[PDB]
């Protein structure tokens, strides 16, 4: 997410036994990193090995 | 900063937006150069 341009980031990482669909249970992600960049975002785009 | 901005009849290194479509957010910045244009015919980048 962006706030007044401040952008954070929160992440989590556990592992999981999953085949298909999502998995059943709750998590909650820790703070990361916090970027003072001020740049708007209007899309976004993923990056794959 | 008089003694030290001013020189001449002016400096081009510092500019200021006269016109704007809208009120920018708090903290934003937009160096964009599009013409300001009021009315419903195209400026196409000149003014008039």
């Amino acid at each position: 997410k962006n706030i007044d341009g401040y952008f954070k980031i929160y992440s989590k990482h556990t592992p999981i036994n999953l085949v298909r669909d999502l998995p059943q249970g709750f998590s909650a992600l820790e703070p990361l990193v916090d970027l003072p960049i001020g740049i708007n975002i209007t899309r976004f785009q993923t990056l794959l090995a | 900063s008089n003694n030290l901005d001013s020189k001449v009849g002016g400096n081009y290194n510092y500019l200021y937006r006269l016109f704007r479509k809208s009120n920018l957010k708090p903290f934003e910045r937009d160096i964009s150069t599009e013409i300001y244009q009021a009315g419903s015919t195209p400026c196409n980048g000149v003014e008039g």
